[PDB]
């Protein structure tokens, strides 16, 4: 359970029913802006992943609107929106009309989550831009304080995103690495030969 | 390092720790081009918006939301969505809609679409708390407000950082006017739900709490009749 787990896969075709239920879902999708088409995004089997809990959905450009669509489509209500203010190592700030100083993360809720620590953190992140397309590590702290110890799943993560209590899905991860006994069982039953295709 | 952990430890919001050519010509040409301030007391709920002519190049829309009075007439998004904004917007024009930080982030986007705009920017007003270290649905402590920019028809960053105003003070940062003005979108600029305290050269202010009016549609239109009809507001 607790240590990092991941699955190299195409999230369009993985049968995520084998993974169980999660208290938090995070997704950093490759939106078709300026890649997954809008219809592929809509059809992701997000709804099987949670009964009660929160989704964190990174958005940019016209995905600020499309991501709201998917959010409601998948059965969530948007109840918050986090912005990461991007700075340099000296704590200064680093889509025509305006230059962009921030990235947006929608926060959706599904069901009636209980036992979460709402209101410990504020809705702003100030953190240094490390690598291009590298999300700030503070989000995992906010998410852990919000729901400590619970199961979490990240979609479209990269190898640097693997964290304890998290399962990371992405098409540039190194193989399959699963340790939760229930997951390992249902993965073997669904994929006896270790291949993920249709 | 981790300013979110630091905010949990001390109560200093992460934005407290943000630090810090010549776009002065723009602002000087704005000033030479600006019309005199015009303003009109009007109960916008009961007011036929079509009497505000000519069509506007820019609309700043600042409805008084209940969330602005937490510990202190409020407009709901129901009221706001029913404004006939499309009837006064020029066929190419821009809107800036203050949406708060709750459901307005969604309902203000429905408004923009209803009035025929597409959202091109999301301007965040990030409020620091250096001088003083929840909604039921909230997951996090809300320390910002959003002003959505919309465009219909065919310099600056999208962040404003200021100290959080005192309780009961509903003013938005005057920085929003510089962002709008720096665009040079045209000279017909309308501020709906402005106040005595927001009246400004280059702008027609309309709101219920204004104590005086000087608006005259013919006088106002004379500011933009030939040869002045298409100036950006950033020329001689
Ligand atoms: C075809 N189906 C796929 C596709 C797929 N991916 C496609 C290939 C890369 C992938 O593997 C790793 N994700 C990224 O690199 C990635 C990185 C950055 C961003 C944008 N961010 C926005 C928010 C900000 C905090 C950070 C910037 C978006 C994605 C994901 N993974 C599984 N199935
Ligand atoms: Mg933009
Ligand atoms: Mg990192
Ligand atoms: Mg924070
Ligand atoms: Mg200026």
């Amino acid at each position: 359970l607790f240590p990092p787990q991941w699955i190299c896969c195409d999230i369009r075709y993985l049968d995520v029913s084998i993974l169980g239920k999660f208290a938090v879902v995070m997704a950093d999708p490759p939106w078709d802006i300026h890649t997954l088409t809008d219809d592929e995004m809509r059809r992701l089997n997000i709804p099987v992943l949670q009964d009660d809990g929160f989704l964190f959905l990174w958005v940019t450009g016209r995905a600020m609107e499309l991501g709201r669509e998917c959010l409601n489509l998948w059965g969530y209500e948007r109840v918050d929106e986090i912005i990461w203010v991007k700075t340099n190592q000296l704590q200064r700030i680093i889509g025509h009309w305006l230059n962009h100083g921030k990235e947006h993360c929608l926060v959706g809720v599904k069901g009636n989550p209980q036992g979460f620590n709402q209101g410990l953190d504020c809705d702003v992140i100030v953190a240094e831009v490390r690598s291009t397309s590298h999300k700030p590590d503070e989000i995992y702290g906010m998410i852990e304080r919000l729901s400590p110890g619970t199961r979490k799943i990240e979609l479209f993560g990269r190898p640097h995103n693997v964290q304890p209590n998290w399962i990371t899905l992405g098409n540039q991860l190194d193989g399959i690495h699963l340790l939760d006994p229930d997951v390992v069982a249902r993965f073997k039953q669904r994929y006896p030969d270790g291949i993920i295709s249709k | 390092n981790d300013y979110c952990q630091h905010f949990v430890d001390t109560g200093h919001r992460p934005q407290n720790f943000i630090r810090d050519e010549l776009i002065r010509l723009k602002d000087e040409l704005i000033a030479k081009s600006n019309t005199p301030p015009m303003y009109l007391q009007a109960d916008i709920e009961a007011f036929d918006i079509r009497e505000l002519t000519p069509k506007f190049d820019v609309i700043l829309l600042e409805p008084p939301l209940e969330e602005y009075y937490r510990e202190t007439k409020c407009w709901t998004w129901d009221d706001i969505m029913k404004l006939e904004i499309d009837e006064i917007a020029a066929p190419r024009s821009f809107i800036f809609l203050w949406c708060g930080s709750g459901e307005g982030l969604d309902l203000g986007r429905v408004c923009l679409r209803k009035w025929g705009y597409r959202r091109c920017e999301d301007i965040c007003w990030i409020k620091t708390n250096k001088n003083n270290p929840l909604d039921p649905k909230a997951v996090f402590q809300r320390t910002k407000e959003h002003c959505l920019m919309g465009i219909k028809g065919t310099v600056d960053i999208d962040l404003i950082i200021t100290e959080e105003p005192e309780i009961g003070n509903i003013e938005k940062p005057v920085e929003i006017f510089h962002i709008i003005e720096h665009f040079c979108l045209g000279r017909r600029r309308l501020h709906l739900f402005g106040r005595d305290s927001t009246i400004r050269p280059g702008w027609l202010t309309v709101g219920p709490t204004l104590t005086n009016s000087n608006y005259n549609a013919e006088t106002y239109a004379s500011y933009f009749s030939a040869p002045n009809s298409y100036l950006t507001g950033c020329t001689e």
